[PDB]
């Protein structure tokens, strides 16, 4: 039947679904990770090759204020060469929003052969990854005690991967990227920029940019580190030429975290007696050894948990996908407010796209962390290992956890969203004094305003005397302007910011509620006492007990994907409106700031009608008025994303029993004309129809926001 | 009329409720040859005793899912489990095996 | 100048901590 | 289907009544023309029925417009999420009520999730109410404010 | 130097696994260079 | 309660009795098939309606049919 | 590996010593501080008549329910209007809640009740087990919450003279 | 005329009392009557 | 200033409520709690 075709592509990469031997499972995982590294190196080879061959990068490096970055040219077939837009400088292409040019300028790239030899090195190292995956599987695969050496793996990845990676990048910053960006910010044209090996061969050429280099590596070994305080600086603020962070703060950052990570890579005991072991740290976290505030975790505590990490790859994937969500969320929030690349903060199409991308990467990773947490509890969890420890006691009060979470989701939905419905009703009545607003009933976010005042008072310098400028200009300080364009200014928080932050707290808590109830009730419940015996992924247990549709832990990941999408859409909508309204814009010749949407977030974002009219209706005029221009691919992708959203609701709202009885009549008509095939035509399964419906829903909604974000910012940003 | 040690268990939030005292209750009794860990149908791990056990549960499906685990997850198998239905007046009816 | 209104409210909130710790010392000393 | 019918009747007649019957003729042959010139262009005074600039006589139709968008979205909860998600959530709420002090109420009828057929009907009812209150507010407010 | 002498004077007291000796000397010398660098820079500005 | 009907196409493979998580079904001697036994449903007031027995039936069409009837506390599967 | 589990002392115990019950004995539901406080609240205080339970519950509740509409309600621009709208809000909530208490008792106590008010129910948290206890609690909550609301109304309507009392301005 | 609800029709006190009666005075007694009808045994 | 109790310090409404609470609102509940503690059997 046709179900075998869909089941084969779904049974592809789960390895314990075959014969479960952990050493052979761990070897297929270790060599597939080499293959995914070869895919990343092949994709990195493309971005450096298209940056070296199909770009305006040498033209953009002359004057990065008035030149738009392009790195994709389009062939002249079917009339599709209209998308090759003028970027300035006579170059016709597609305006890229990834920010590769701002990344390459800060790293020290100056020509299009340096990007070429980086593309060759990524093409070489991709072939080295698909040899190491062949060698460490088909020739000399390791065995299970090598995979179980946590203390050696933690020591080698803290000190060796992160410590030597950022120390080695601090070598590239100090000897290549600090002189190249110091000459560029002091206005030196690119014929006169020395090639980056001449800052090492001609050592005297770095002496006049940094006089501490004449005194050599000798103050480092004698701990006279204050001699170096002109290329490793604790400045803060932004560069007034580029808008990026100070490159001497970036170098001293990657020096200080290098020492902190190499120190961290000596914490664990491997072969020499010195260090902590993972088992002794976990077997001691229990009563009576903990604090008396934590007496509730009981006498076993964390004692049975090391057998999880001995046996379960899914449980480690659950933690690591969560922390890649934590890292990518930090990358989103910290790179808009402390922009680390030159001429990044005033490229508004790039700041929009970089925040939105790394928010969405983080939200899929968090759902995957909850998905593979439920796979561990169904497949890998053995209850004999966990008697009265913190895993067993969590499963024994799951009714208190879910019902307390269900209450706080209802509290947050009333006391965030229903206050917008209060505000919609009060404004329609003509009672603006009765609204939750800065001019009505104020809800000042006083704890976030207090932190902003602390973050400003810290630099001067009550608690951090070492800075000159602020950590970020979003906290306080002043307006940074690059090319009469705002790079970063203080972001004022009012009643509109109190309300949208409690919307975020509401939509995250519900997304936790869908995912945590799926994990905590994955093995059994009061409804299905043998739910773990039915598997991780199954449609239901029949129409009985009232109806048991979507009880499986897979279907909670299915519902959690919609709620993650609903949560992160409001997050990027909060970002896109507030940056256009209160941050981005133009410093006039008068001295006054005229923002993009003119400061309308404080009064219009407090109702649903203002989000519909002033955000959704007003700002989508660029994407719907793009037909017959160079932004017309965004206008086509805008309607294409609307199509797949409506198309997804056929799979989500219907069931396969209709479609199987519809197929028998078309099977009948194919049999009357004698053209039957052997593989028998089946409707999709109940889980396949849910997986297709959620994939097309998320694809339809994200492509629509992507076309709306990028058509507006490529026109007016 | 029902003999057995209660399994070693710290209690949970998935156990007996108001329905167990006012409508009907269920008890599963089995003998074990060793002290070993089983999974409760209400969530969590309990320790059965060597010899005769007795566990009160809320639904008949929870007792039969426990008896399925006793027959399938332990070597040697535990097949001798008996399931009773207890009414609020103390009237106990032997329902499995019938 | 003397204290501000936020300084007085900080002292009132902090003083709940020895209020709770004196309650648990009193009930531990005995009934 | 009746959406496609009444969209065509309204956009053809809004072009005839305004004298701009030509503008229907180039724009109705591609789907962006329905999106830009019928849906987006005629929403302008409807969603300005109340604003920070004030309120006017289209405010009940602007409020019903969002009301219809809200009922259509509540519909998707009943149509995408199915029963046994909600039935297991209600057991935790039945746990929480029985073990909370000072909550003297107790349900005479045992709380269960809505049945499989019922929430297809409840989801279709919110879909239909959300369909008609949205377009009915848009049909009144776009026609009566242009004429 | 005086922090390195402090490390060999108060960390033959703290360590359960001593001798796998050769490498807890290298640990005690490493911590002396860590606490030495923090105190020299700490006393460098007082 | 629900209604569980066993039809005379039953080959007596005992698979519906093994599949039932509520112990509704048992085998009685029949002399109407080769196995000499047929399924019966004596304890149908304990049937929750999960239709696991119909999923296990190899006869085409099924020899066991569950008809969802009046909802009781047992048939709704309520622990509260 | 699991044999010494459940041998050391734990502050989390099975509820009423029964591990088959669907609850746990925690510091929040079973410590001596929270048991002295909760069991001496007027819903649970031992020996009280059902009416006096209602009167203390009402007087506490009607007093604070005047509050929100006085300060943030639609009449808040004038003092006399805000106090009246806060009183009417507390009156309307009280009548609605006491109507709910009465129709709960009329629906529940029909023969042997189902659930927590059955004769076999060991529900310590729901001890008002007869319908005449519920109707006396309904009348107690009505009279107490009406009295507590009109007490808060009289204090807020006379706030100018009450502020002058508490600052000694009446001694001039 | 423009500051509050008035009525220039016959008996303008009728919506002054009927809308409170229909919408927030009588519904809770009607809901209570219907509740006792569907719970009685 | 000279006719009534005022306060030229931060939060002058605090003695306006604390002295009634400490001295003649809370003592009779505290005396009743202590009385039930020393009479209970
Ligand atoms: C009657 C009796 C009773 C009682 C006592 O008595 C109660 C209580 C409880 C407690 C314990 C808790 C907490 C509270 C809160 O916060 O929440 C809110 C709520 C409210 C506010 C509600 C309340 C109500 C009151 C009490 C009464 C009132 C009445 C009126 C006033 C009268 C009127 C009458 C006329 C005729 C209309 C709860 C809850 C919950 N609920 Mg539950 N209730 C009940 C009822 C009901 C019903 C009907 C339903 C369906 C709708 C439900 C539902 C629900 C859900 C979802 C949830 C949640 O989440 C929560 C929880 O769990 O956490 C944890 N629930 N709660
Ligand atoms: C200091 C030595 C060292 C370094 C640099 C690494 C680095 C890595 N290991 Mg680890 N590993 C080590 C020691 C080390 N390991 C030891 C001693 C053990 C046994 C306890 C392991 C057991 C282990 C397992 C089981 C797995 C890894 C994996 C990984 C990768 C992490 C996932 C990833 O994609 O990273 C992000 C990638 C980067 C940050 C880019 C830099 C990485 C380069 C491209 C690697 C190749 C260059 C070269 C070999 C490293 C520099 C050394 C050279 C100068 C001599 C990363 C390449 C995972 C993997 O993906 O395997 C393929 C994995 O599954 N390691
Ligand atoms: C980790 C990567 C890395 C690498 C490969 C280098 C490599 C080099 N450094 Mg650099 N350096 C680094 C990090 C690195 N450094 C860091 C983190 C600092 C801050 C403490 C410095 C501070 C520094 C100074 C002050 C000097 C060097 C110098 C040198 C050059 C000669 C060193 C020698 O022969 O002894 C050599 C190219 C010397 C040089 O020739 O300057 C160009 C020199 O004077 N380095
Ligand atoms: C490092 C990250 C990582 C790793 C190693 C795994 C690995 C695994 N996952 Mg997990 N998972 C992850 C992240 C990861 N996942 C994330 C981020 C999510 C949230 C979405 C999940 C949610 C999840 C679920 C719900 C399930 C798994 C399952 C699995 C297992 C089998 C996968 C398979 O066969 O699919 C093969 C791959 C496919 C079938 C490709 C389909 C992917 C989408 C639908 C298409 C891509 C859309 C594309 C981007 C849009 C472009 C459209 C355009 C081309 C037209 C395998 C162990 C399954 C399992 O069997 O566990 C027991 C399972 O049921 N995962
Ligand atoms: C706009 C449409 C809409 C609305 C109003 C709701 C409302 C709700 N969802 Mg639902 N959901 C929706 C779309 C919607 N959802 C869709 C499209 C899906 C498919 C993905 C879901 C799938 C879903 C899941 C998986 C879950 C929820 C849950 C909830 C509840 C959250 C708790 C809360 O906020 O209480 C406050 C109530 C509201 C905010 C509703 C509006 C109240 C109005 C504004 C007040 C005025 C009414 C007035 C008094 C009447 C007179 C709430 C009832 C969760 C839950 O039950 O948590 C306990 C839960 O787990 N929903
Ligand atoms: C929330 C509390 C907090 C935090 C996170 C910081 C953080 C910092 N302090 Mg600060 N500090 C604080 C409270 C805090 N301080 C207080 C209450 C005082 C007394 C007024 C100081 C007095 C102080 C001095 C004198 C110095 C720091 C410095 C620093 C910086 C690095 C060194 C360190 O001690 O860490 C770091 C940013 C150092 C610095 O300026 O680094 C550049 C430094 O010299 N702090
Ligand atoms: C015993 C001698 C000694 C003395 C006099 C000092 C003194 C100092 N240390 Mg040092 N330190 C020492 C030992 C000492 N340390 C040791 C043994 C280590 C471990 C290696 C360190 C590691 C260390 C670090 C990493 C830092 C300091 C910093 C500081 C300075 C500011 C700390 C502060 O006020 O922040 C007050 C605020 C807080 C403590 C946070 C709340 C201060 C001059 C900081 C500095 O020099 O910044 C300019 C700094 O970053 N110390
Ligand atoms: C079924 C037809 C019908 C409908 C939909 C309405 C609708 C309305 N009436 Mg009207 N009313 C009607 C017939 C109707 N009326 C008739 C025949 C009379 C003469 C007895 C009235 C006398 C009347 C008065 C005095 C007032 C209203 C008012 C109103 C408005 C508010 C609701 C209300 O307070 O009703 C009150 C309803 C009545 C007093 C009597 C209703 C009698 C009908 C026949 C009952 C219909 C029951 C229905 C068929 C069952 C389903 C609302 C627009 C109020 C208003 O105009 O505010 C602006 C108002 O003050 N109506
Ligand atoms: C903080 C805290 C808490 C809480 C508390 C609270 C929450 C409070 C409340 C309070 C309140 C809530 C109060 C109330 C009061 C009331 C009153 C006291 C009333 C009175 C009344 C009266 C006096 C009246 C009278 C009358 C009548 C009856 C009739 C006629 C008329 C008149 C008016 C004369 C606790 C303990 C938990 C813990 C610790 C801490
Ligand atoms: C999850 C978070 C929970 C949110 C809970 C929200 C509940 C409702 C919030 C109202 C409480 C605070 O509301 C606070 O009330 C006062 C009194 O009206 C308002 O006061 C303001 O408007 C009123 C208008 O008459 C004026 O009298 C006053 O001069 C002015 O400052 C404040 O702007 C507001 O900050
Ligand atoms: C539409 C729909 C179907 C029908 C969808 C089907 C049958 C999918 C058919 C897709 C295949 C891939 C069509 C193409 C067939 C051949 C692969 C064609 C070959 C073409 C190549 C040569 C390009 C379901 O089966 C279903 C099941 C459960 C819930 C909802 C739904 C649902 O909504
Ligand atoms: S409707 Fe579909 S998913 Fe729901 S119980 Fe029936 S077969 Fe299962
Ligand atoms: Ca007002």
């Amino acid at each position: 039947t046709t179900t075998w075709i869909w089941d084969l592509h779904a049974d592809a990469h789960d390895f314990d679904s075959h014969t479960t031997d952990l050493e052979d499972i761990s070897r297929k995982i270790f060599s597939a990770h080499f293959g995914h590294l070869a895919v990343i190196f092949l994709w990195l080879s493309g971005m450096y090759f298209h940056g070296a061959r199909f770009s305006n990068f040498s033209s953009w490096m002359t004057d990065p204020i008035h030149i738009k970055p392009s790195a994709q040219v389009v062939w002249p077939i079917f009339g599709q060469e209209i998308l090759n837009a003028d970027m300035g400088d006579g170059f016709r292409g597609i305006q890229i929003t990834s920010g590769l040019f701002q990344m390459w300028r800060g790293e020290g790239f100056t020509h299009e052969f340096q990007l070429f030899w980086t593309a060759i090195g990524a093409l070489v190292m991709a072939a080295l990854m698909m040899f190491a995956g062949w060698f460490h599987y088909h020739v000399r695969a390791p065995k299970l005690d090598w995979f179980r050496n946590w203390e050696s793996m933690m020591n080698h990845h803290l000190a060796g991967l992160l410590g030597l990676g950022s120390l080695g990048w601090a070598g590239h910053l100090i000897h290549v990227a600090l002189p190249t960006n110091k000459l560029l910010d002091a206005g030196v044209p690119l014929e006169d920029i020395p090639l980056p090996h001449e800052f090492i061969l001609n050592k005297s050429l770095m002496v006049d940019l940094y006089p501490s280099f004449a005194e050599g590596v000798k103050p480092f070994f004698t701990l006279n580190w204050s001699a170096y305080a002109d290329f490793l600086t604790f400045k803060g603020g932004l560069n007034p030429v580029t808008g990026g962070l100070w490159m001497t703060d970036i170098a001293h950052h990657h020096v200080a975290i290098a020492v902190l990570f190499i120190i961290a890579g000596h914490f664990y005991r491997t072969n020499w007696g010195i260090g902590h072991s993972f088992r002794e740290l976990l077997d001691d976290a229990r009563t009576p050894k903990m604090l008396p505030i934590f007496n509730f975790i009981g006498p076993v505590g964390h004692r049975g948990l090391d057998k999880i990490f001995e046996t379960s790859w899914h449980a480690n994937l659950a933690i690591h996908l969560v922390q890649f969500g934590t890292a990518s969320l930090l990358v989103a929030h910290h790179m808009y407010a402390m922009p680390p690349y030159p001429y990044l903060a005033t490229d508004y199409a790039t700041v929009t796209s970089l925040f939105t991308h790394h928010v969405w990467i983080a939200g899929f990773c968090i759902v995957g962390g909850a998905a593979h947490a439920a796979i561990f509890l169904v497949r890998d969890y053995n209850p004999a290992d966990h008697v009265n420890n913190v895993l067993d006691r969590t499963l024994r009060h799951r009714d208190t956890v879910v019902s307390h979470l269900a209450w706080v989701c209802q509290f947050l939905g009333f006391h965030s969203f229903a206050m917008y419905c209060h505000n919609d009703t009060m404004r329609a009545f003509g009672r603006p004094q009765d609204m939750f607003s800065d001019t009505g009933i104020q809800l000042q976010p006083i704890f976030a305003q207090w932190v902003q005042q602390i973050q400003t008072m810290a630099v001067g310098g009550v608690t951090a005397p070492g800075l000159g400028g602020p950590v970020s200009h979003a906290f306080g300080g002043g307006v940074v302007a690059i090319g009469d364009k705002i790079a970063m200014m203080p972001i004022q928080l009012g009643t509109a910011d109190f309300l949208i932050h409690h919307i975020h707290a509401f939509t995250i808590h519900v997304t936790v509620l869908v995912l945590l109830k799926g994990v905590l009730f994955s093995r059994n419940s009061r409804l299905i006492p043998d739910k773990g015996e039915l598997g991780f992924r199954f449609p239901c247990d029949g129409p009985g007990r009232g109806g048991t549709c979507q009880v499986s832990a897979w279907d909670h990941v299915f519902l959690g994907l919609f709620w993650m999408y609903n949560s992160l859409s409001i997050v990027i909508f909060h970002f896109f409106w507030k940056m256009q309204s209160d941050v981005w814009g133009t410093v006039g010749a008068d001295g006054t700031i005229s923002h993009i949407t003119g400061g309308n977030f404080a009064q219009a974002s407090i109702t649903n009608n203002g989000w519909l009219r002033d955000f959704l209706w007003a700002q989508a005029s660029q994407v719907i008025g793009s037909y017959g221009s160079a932004l017309s691919a965004y206008g086509l992708f805008f309607l294409a994303g609307h199509f797949i959203f409506g198309f997804s609701l056929m799979f989500l709202f219907s069931g396969r029993g209709y479609w199987q009885e519809l197929i028998e009549s078309i099977v009948w008509a194919h049999n009357k004309l004698k053209i039957t095939t052997a593989i028998q035509p089946r409707a999709l399964s109940i889980t396949q129809g849910r997986a297709v419906g959620v994939a097309h829903y998320l694809l339809g909604g994200i492509v629509t926001t992507w076309a709306f974000f990028l058509a507006r910012m490529a026109a007016i940003g | 009329t029902l003999t057995g040690k209660t399994p070693v268990f710290g209690g949970s939030t998935g156990g007996l409720l108001t329905r167990a005292a006012v409508e009907e209750k269920y008890a599963i009794t089995w003998t074990s040859t060793k002290q070993q860990v089983f999974e409760m149908p209400t969530g969590g791990a309990a320790i059965m005793h060597e010899g005769e056990n007795l566990l009160y549960l809320a639904r008949k499906e929870q007792c039969l899912a426990l008896g399925t685990q006793l027959r399938s997850k332990f070597k040697p198998k535990i097949e001798d489990y008996k399931i009773y239905r207890i009414y609020p007046n103390g009237e106990t009816q032997y329902v499995h095996p019938a | 100048m003397t204290l501000s209104e936020t300084q007085v409210f900080v002292a009132l909130v902090i003083a709940l901590v020895p209020a709770i710790l004196a309650f648990r010392l009193s009930t531990e000393l005995y009934k | 289907t009746l959406g496609w019918v009444t969209f065509y009747w309204h956009w053809k007649h809004l072009s005839v009544w305004s004298g701009n019957v030509a503008q229907f003729n180039e724009s109705s042959t591609y789907l962006m023309g329905w999106f830009r010139d019928y849906l987006w262009a005629n929403s302008a005074q409807l969603i300005n029925g109340y604003s920070p600039a004030g309120t006017n006589s289209l405010a009940v139709w602007a409020w019903m417009f969002l009301f219809g968008h809200l009922a259509w979205a509540v519909s998707f909860m009943f149509l995408i999420t199915w029963r046994g998600y909600w039935q297991e959530l209600i057991e935790t709420l039945m746990w929480a009520h029985e073990n909370t002090p000072l909550s003297f109420g107790y349900p005479k009828d045992k709380p269960v999730a809505l049945s499989i057929v019922q929430a297809r009907l409840v989801g279709l009812t919110h879909f239909t109410v959300g369909y008609i209150a949205t377009y009915g507010a848009f049909l009144i407010a776009s026609t009566s404010s242009r004429f | 130097c005086n922090l390195f002498v402090l490390a060999i004077g108060k960390y033959a007291i703290q360590r359960p696994g001593a001798g796998p000796g050769l490498p807890e000397l290298l640990a005690t010398a490493s911590l002396g260079h860590i606490l030495g660098a923090g105190m020299i820079l700490g006393l460098g500005n007082a | 309660s629900h209604s569980v009907k066993i039809y005379d196409t039953c080959i007596g493979c005992t698979q519906c009795v093994r599949a039932c998580p509520l112990d509704v079904l048992e085998m009685v001697p029949w002399d109407g098939c080769k196995a000499g036994s047929i399924a019966s449903s004596p304890r149908t007031e304990d049937c929750v309606g999960c239709k696991r027995c119909e999923t296990a039936c190899p006869t085409d069409f099924l020899s066991i049919r569950v008809y969802l009837g009046a909802e009781t506390t047992r048939s709704m599967g309520l622990a509260y | 590996t699991w044999v010494d589990a459940y041998d050391q002392k734990d502050i989390i115990q099975p509820y009423r010593g029964n591990p088959e019950l669907g609850n746990l004995a925690t510091p929040v539901n079973s410590s001596n501080l929270v048991k002295t406080y909760i069991n001496n609240l007027p819903a649970y205080r031992p020996g009280l008549t059902p009416f006096l339970r209602g009167l203390e519950i009402g007087m506490a509740h009607g007093y604070f329910l005047v509050g929100p509409e006085v300060v943030v309600g639609p009449l808040r621009e004038t003092a006399h209007g805000a106090n009246l709208s806060g009183l009417i809000t507390a009156i309307y909530i009280t009548v609605s809640a006491c109507l709910g208490i009465s129709i709960f008792a009329l629906a529940t106590f029909q023969g042997d009740p189902r659930g927590a008010y059955n004769s076999n129910s060991p529900d310590r948290l729901r001890p008002l087990r007869s319908k005449d206890g519920w109707f006396q609690l309904s009348g107690g909550i009505l009279l107490g919450s009406m009295g507590g609301a009109i007490f808060a109304y009289v204090l807020l309507e006379n706030f100018g003279d009450l502020d002058a009392i508490l600052r000694g301005a009446v001694n001039v | 005329d423009m500051t509050q609800l008035t009525g220039a029709y016959a008996a303008p006190w009728l919506p002054w009392i009927m809308i409170p009666l229909i919408f927030y005075i009588l519904p809770f007694p009607i809901f209570a009557i219907i509740f006792l009808w569907i719970e009685r045994e």
